């Protein structure tokens, strides 16, 4: 499994947008699926 | 947090 991501959580406070409200906007970006299908095996409970 | 004083939240 390869987790490819940008290693920072950016917080932007917006007193400019809504006037009595600060409205903290935080975001971080991340993604991933399996890179090597052989490297994971699973257990299955049917039969 | 959201909504100052006035509300319980």
């Amino acid at each position: 499994y390869t987790i490819a991501e940008r290693p920072d959580l950016r917080v932007l406070r917006d007193p400019f947008s809504a006037k009595p409200h600060v409205l903290f906007y935080a975001s971080k970006r991340v993604g991933g699926d399996v890179s090597d299908f052989a490297a994971i095996k699973l257990l299955k409970f049917a039969a | 947090a959201l909504n100052s004083a006035v509300a319980a939240e």
